């Protein structure tokens, strides 16, 4: 019962920021790796940046690199302990940037690319 | 169907025994809850109490120490005493009819219900001051028109307390009639004015006389109407 | 030192009691409160204590345990052996006329029930009756029904879990609130399949006592609350389900029968003298559903 | 009790939300209550309505705990002005005693209508009473909102006036008397006599003399 | 809870925390201090705490253990 779990969505201008969460839950988190999409209209889809739990070791994609920032924060409550929370924050804002941005998640935690669980969307316009 | 009217003193002094009553009309009264309910300016309804179809006493906490609610099942009568009033009790009394509800959520062998009532016929209202002042009746002074159409009425100066009723030909005059909101003067008597609109035809000659009641002083006056 | 009241309503069951806990700096302490059924808290002379305090110390379960019962299989090792018995009227003791073996046992789920024996194994056949010695009164006489009686549980309830940090690392998980209705947990069963079932039970006691004496059924005659209620686990949480509904036919020769259950936190299990278990406050509504498909029953100068 | 505002449109819809929201399964009632007049029942259980209630009136039905008790008017009238209770029970609340707070609905947008004074001079007997009295009556004004100006030939008067507060009539306009209680003989010794009703935008004016 | 200073210097890093500490008798306290890498600590709105605390338990690593990594030798069953 894999299931990836988004922010609203937000309105921006040119030159802020966005910060936009992505609650995991039915998975061990630290064993999985995620991943950030962003889908704008007549473009490809594009991949901003994977990010593993186990140590928050993260790699950012070249046309992203300097803006684009990925966190975590798992609980550390041995009751609900299989959830963690990944951010992904995104500087100096331009109307490039509008789209709708998802995580997504491997059918299994030993290949990465084979996105079958897919967050339902964060759509930003600036 | 069914159908109240109160009625009471209308004046009652302070610490006194605040005494009302209600016939209802078209109904049983011994099979049907009933309601009391009083509203004061400036405050919101209050729900006195409610007396059952197995004539069972339960009131307001905030006013129990002063009600009592009883019942006579001769006529369709139930009366209403509130005693020890004070300035805070001037409010319109209202008879309403309490009809029981069971709201069941769980089981009904575990107590898993809570009944609610709900009034669904009320009564007109009857108006209650209380002021050490006394009784006042009033005293009408015709309004007399002066020419297609014109208008005409009966000032109904210096009287107390609320209110007065206004009638027209007995009752007969019922169209264009427009009975104004009272003024309570700084002396402390209200003054009500009446006005008929008329067509300019019957200004010569349609007799008009104005029917005024007011029942906290057993007066019944009326006057003529003429330029 | 617990300081509770009654949970707002109008019977005052739950408590909701309020202490000073220690948190996760040792200097500093916090007013925290919490539900408690009150089968956990005593009075001193209102003020309250856990029921466990003046006997033992306590362990809370950890809420990533199962208590589901789970099919264990036991088997015998490398050069024993496990002798089955297929005989479909085969009591308890004597020779098992048609024997097989097997090197691992059956699914055995081990359902800690009591009075009623739950999810259980059925009879082919005819339902039989065992106990060792059925003419001796002290001796546990055994039922195993052929046809399952379908009982429902549930606590309708909407609880809450409220994590309190007493220290580094431990969280002590409470009952926050209720959310919604307050109801009474209990269980169902169809009085039809009760009343066929209690004829099959009456049918083959006639075997051992009698074509002709009287079969009585009646509830509990007093002890703990493990043995008098019918106690088990539903979602998580031990219900004690007063059996009286149950037994209560003299036997001679759309329906629903409810039992009023409680519900309790602190409890010792087996019956050991040590150690009590708080069982963390399962959230949300709780039902389920189970099959009770044994009894065991005890009775009681002449005839009857 | 206090009031809670409202501001609606004429047309539109309303959602007037209890102030006391339940705590378990809910029974709440309805009142819609004018201002010195006898309360009406809308909706007695959540949902039911009684006989003679429009459709426009509905209730909210709790079948899934967590979805306030809310009072729906779709399509409101400018008779819809009044207060609005909300009578919670509830199986963990004890008994509701008290009614509601009181939403007040005010209904923007309503027809502007001016007003329509009609002086009248002292009566004859009250004159022969050794006392006069003007009335002004003013009435089918909207918004009901009206300033009183007496003028004794051309100057003001402001000694002696009592003023109705804007009332509410039938037809949802509003209407207020003016009474000017003078001496006989202060009533002889001028010309003229003018009640000056200022409404909304501008002023309105009629005349007595005495003769 | 910690009532740390700098260490007297000019970067403010390691601090200076004191501390009422339990004693050999359950009922004495005492006034210790000791320093502490800022890494180890963080603040409440000066006074600080051990990092650890809102999340789990803290064990002291045994002086008389070694942290030297050793050559270990990993050796197949007889028959593998
Ligand atoms: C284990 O064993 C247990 C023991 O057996 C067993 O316990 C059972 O549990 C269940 C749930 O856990 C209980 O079910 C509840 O039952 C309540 C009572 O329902 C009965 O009564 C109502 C009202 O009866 C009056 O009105 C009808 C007409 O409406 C008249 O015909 C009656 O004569 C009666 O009127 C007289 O009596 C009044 C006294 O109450 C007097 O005041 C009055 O003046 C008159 O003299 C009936 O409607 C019910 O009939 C329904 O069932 C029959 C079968 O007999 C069917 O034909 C048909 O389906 C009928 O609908 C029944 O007789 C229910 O109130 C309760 O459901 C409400 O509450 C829950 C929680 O509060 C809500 O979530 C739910 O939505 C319901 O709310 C609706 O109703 C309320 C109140 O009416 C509204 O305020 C609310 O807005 C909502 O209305 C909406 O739905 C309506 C339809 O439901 C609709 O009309 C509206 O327009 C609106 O859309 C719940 O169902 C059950 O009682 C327990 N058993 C016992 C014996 O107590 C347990 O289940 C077993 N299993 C387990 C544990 O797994
Ligand atoms: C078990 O027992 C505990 C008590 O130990 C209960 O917990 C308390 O529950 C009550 C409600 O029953 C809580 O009281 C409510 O607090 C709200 C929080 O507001 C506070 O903070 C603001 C600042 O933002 C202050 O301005 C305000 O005065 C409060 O101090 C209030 O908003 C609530 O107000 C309500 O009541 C008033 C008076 O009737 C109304 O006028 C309001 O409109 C509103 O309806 C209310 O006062 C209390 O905070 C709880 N305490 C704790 C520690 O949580 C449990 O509920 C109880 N559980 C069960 C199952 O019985
Ligand atoms: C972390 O923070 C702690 C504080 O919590 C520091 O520990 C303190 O360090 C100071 C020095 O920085 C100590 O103060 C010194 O105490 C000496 C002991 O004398 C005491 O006892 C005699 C009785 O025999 C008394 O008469 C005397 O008044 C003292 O009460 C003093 O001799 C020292 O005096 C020096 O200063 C004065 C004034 O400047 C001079 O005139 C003197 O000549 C002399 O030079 C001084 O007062 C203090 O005692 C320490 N406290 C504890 C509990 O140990 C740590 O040093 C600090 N660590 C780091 C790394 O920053
Ligand atoms: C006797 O045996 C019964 C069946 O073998 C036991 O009933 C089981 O009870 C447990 C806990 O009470 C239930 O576990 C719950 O699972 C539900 C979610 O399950 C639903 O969703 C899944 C999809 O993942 C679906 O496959 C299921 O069919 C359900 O639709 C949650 O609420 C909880 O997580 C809880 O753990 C079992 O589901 C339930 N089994 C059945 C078949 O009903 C019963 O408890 C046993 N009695 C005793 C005394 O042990
Ligand atoms: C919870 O409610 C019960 C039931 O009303 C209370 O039980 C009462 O306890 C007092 C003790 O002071 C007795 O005198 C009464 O006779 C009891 N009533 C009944 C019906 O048994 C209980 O005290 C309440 N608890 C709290 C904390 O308020
Ligand atoms: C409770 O009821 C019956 C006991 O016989 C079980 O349901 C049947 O189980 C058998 C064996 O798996 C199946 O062959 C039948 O098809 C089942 N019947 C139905 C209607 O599904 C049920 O599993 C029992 N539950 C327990 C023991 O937990
Ligand atoms: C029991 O209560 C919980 C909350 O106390 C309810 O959970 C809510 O479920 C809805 C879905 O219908 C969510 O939108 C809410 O966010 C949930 N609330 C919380 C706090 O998580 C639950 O629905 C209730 N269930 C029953 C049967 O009453
Ligand atoms: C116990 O609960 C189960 C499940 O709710 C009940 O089985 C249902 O019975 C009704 C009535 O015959 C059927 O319409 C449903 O389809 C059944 N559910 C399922 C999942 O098959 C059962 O009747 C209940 N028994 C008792 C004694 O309460
Ligand atoms: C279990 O339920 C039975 C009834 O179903 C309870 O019997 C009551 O017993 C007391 C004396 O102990 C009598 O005064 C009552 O009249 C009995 N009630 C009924 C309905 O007969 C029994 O008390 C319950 N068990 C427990 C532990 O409360
Ligand atoms: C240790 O030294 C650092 C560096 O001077 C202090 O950091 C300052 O903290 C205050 C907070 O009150 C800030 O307003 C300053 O901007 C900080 N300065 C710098 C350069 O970052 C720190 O507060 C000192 N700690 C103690 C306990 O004295
Ligand atoms: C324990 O407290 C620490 C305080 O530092 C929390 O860690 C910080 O949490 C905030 C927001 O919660 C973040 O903005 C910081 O980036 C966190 N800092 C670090 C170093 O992690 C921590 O989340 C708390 N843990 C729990 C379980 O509550
Ligand atoms: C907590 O301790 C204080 C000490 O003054 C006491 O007043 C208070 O009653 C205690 N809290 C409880 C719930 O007993
Ligand atoms: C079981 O059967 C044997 C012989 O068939 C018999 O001797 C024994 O008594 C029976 N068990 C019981 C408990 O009656
Ligand atoms: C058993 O039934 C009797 C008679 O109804 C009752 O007095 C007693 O309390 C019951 N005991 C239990 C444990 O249910
Ligand atoms: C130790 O406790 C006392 C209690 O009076 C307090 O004043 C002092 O500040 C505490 N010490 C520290 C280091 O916080």
């Amino acid at each position: 019962q894999v299931q990836l779990v988004q922010s609203g969505g937000q309105m921006k201008k040119p030159g802020e920021s966005m910060r936009i969460s992505c609650r995991a839950s039915g998975y061990e988190f630290i064993d999985c790796t995620l991943n950030w999409i962003r889908l704008a209209p007549g473009k490809r889809p594009e991949w901003m940046g994977w990010l593993k739990p186990r140590g928050g070791a993260v790699n950012y994609a070249r046309p992203l690199q300097g803006r684009v920032t990925m966190t975590r924060q798992l609980s550390q409550d041995p009751d609900d302990p299989d959830w963690g929370t990944a951010f992904l924050e995104l500087r100096s804002l331009t109307v490039d940037d509008t789209a709708v941005y998802f995580c997504t998640r491997g059918k299994n935690c030993d290949y990465n690319w084979d996105f079958e669980h897919w967050g339902r969307g964060t759509p930003v316009i600036v | 169907q069914v159908q109240l009217q109160e009625s009471g003193p209308g004046l009652v002094k302070p610490s006194e025994t605040l005494s009302l009553t209600c016939t209802v009309s078209g109904g049983s009264i011994s099979n049907y809850y009933w309601s009391w309910i009083r509203q004061s300016p400036g405050k919101g309804l209050e729900w006195i109490g409610y007396i059952s179809d197995s004539e069972s006493t339960n009131y307001n906490p905030s006013l129990k120490s002063r009600v009592i609610i009883s019942v006579d099942t001769s006529k369709n009568q139930l009366s209403l005493k509130l005693n020890s009033v004070t300035a805070a009790d001037s409010a319109i009394y209202y008879c309403a009819r309490a009809q029981q509800g069971k709201r069941i959520y769980g089981m009904v062998s575990f107590g898993e219900f809570f009944y609610y009532y709900y009034m669904d016929v009320w009564g007109k209202g009857t108006t209650v001051t209380v002021s050490s002042a006394s009784t006042k009746g009033p005293s009408v002074f015709p309004l007399a028109p002066s020419s297609g159409t014109a208008a005409l009425g009966c000032l109904v100066k210096d009287y107390f307390p609320e209110p007065v009723t206004v009638s027209w030909n007995s009752g007969a005059l019922t169209s264009g009639v427009h009975t104004f909101p009272a003024v309570l003067q700084s002396s402390g008597l209200y003054s009500l004015s009446s006005v008929v609109t008329v067509p300019s035809s019957s200004l010569g000659t349609q007799t008009y006389i104005c029917n005024v009641n007011h029942k906290p002083s057993n007066t019944k006056v009326d006057k003529k109407v003429e330029p | 030192t617990l300081q509770c009241t009654n949970v707002t309503n109008a019977r005052g069951e739950l408590k909701n009691c309020s202490f000073n806990m220690t948190t996760e700096l040792r200097d500093k302490k916090q007013k925290v409160y919490s539900l408690f059924y009150r089968l956990d808290v005593v009075q001193i002379n209102k003020e309250y204590r856990l029921i466990n305090c003046n006997t033992s110390a306590i362990t809370q379960a950890c809420p990533k345990v199962s208590f589901e019962p789970i099919p264990i299989h036991y088997c015998a090792p490398a050069g024993f052996a496990i002798l089955k018995c297929k005989d479909k009227k085969f009591n308890g003791t004597g020779p098992c006329p048609s024997v097989s073996t097997v090197q691992c046992t059956h699914g055995i789920k081990p359902v800690v029930s009591t009075q009623l024996l739950l999810n259980g194994s059925l009879a082919e056949e005819e339902v039989m009756i065992r106990s060792e010695n059925i003419t001796n009164n002290a001796k546990n006489i055994l039922v195993q029904f052929n046809t399952p009686v379908q009982i429902n549980c549930t606590r309708p309830n909407n609880n809450t879990r409220k994590s309190i940090r007493i220290g580094p690392g431990q969280a002590f998980y409470a009952t926050g609130d209720i959310i919604g209705d307050i109801r009474q947990a209990h269980c169902n069963v169809s009085k039809a399949t009760w009343n066929e079932t209690l004829g099959k039970v009456v049918k083959q006691l006639r075997k051992h006592f009698g074509n002709n004496t009287i079969i009585r059924f009646a509830n509990s005659s007093g002890g703990d609350l493990e043995v008098t209620t019918h106690s088990f686990n539903c979602g998580g949480e031990f219900f004690y389900c007063n059996t009286s509904g149950l037994f209560n036919s003299t036997w001679i020769s759309n329906d629903s029968i409810t039992l009023p259950c409680r519900i309790k936190q602190i409890i010792n299990m087996w019956q050991r003298i040590g150690q009590a278990m708080y069982a963390p406050p399962i959230q949300g509504v709780i039902r389920c559903v189970s099959n009770i498909t044994g009894l065991i029953l005890t009775r009681d100068n002449s005839t009857t | 009790s206090y009031v809670r505002p409202l501001s609606v449109a004429l047309g539109e819809t309303a959602s007037i939300s209890c102030g006391r929201q339940a705590l378990g399964s809910r029974a709440v009632q309805w009142y819609q209550h004018r201002p010195g007049q006898a309360p009406i029942l809308l909706i007695y259980n959540n949902q039911d309505r009684p006989s003679g209630i429009p459709e426009r009136f509905s209730g909210t039905p709790d079948i899934n705990f967590g979805t306030r008790a809310t009072l729906t008017i779709s399509g409101v009238e400018a008779g819809d002005e009044a207060d609005y209770y909300c009578h919670m029970w509830d199986s963990r609340s004890g008994f509701s005693w008290s009614f509601g707070g009181a939403t007040r609905l005010t209904v923007l947008g309503q027809p502007k209508a001016a007003p329509s004074v009609t002086l009248f001079p002292p009566s004859s007997e009250e004159l022969q009473a050794n006392k006069a009295t003007l009335v002004c009556l003013i009435s089918d004004f909207y918004p009901g909102a009206v300033t009183v100006a007496w003028k004794a030939d051309s100057s003001p008067v402001k000694a002696g006036v009592e003023t109705t507060t804007p009332s509410k009539q039938s037809n949802n306009k509003y209407a207020a008397s003016s009474y000017l209680s003078l001496t006989p003989m202060q009533w002889k010794m001028h010309k003229s006599y003018s009640c000056q009703v200022t409404h909304e935008g501008s002023t309105v004016e009629k005349t007595v003399a005495p003769t």
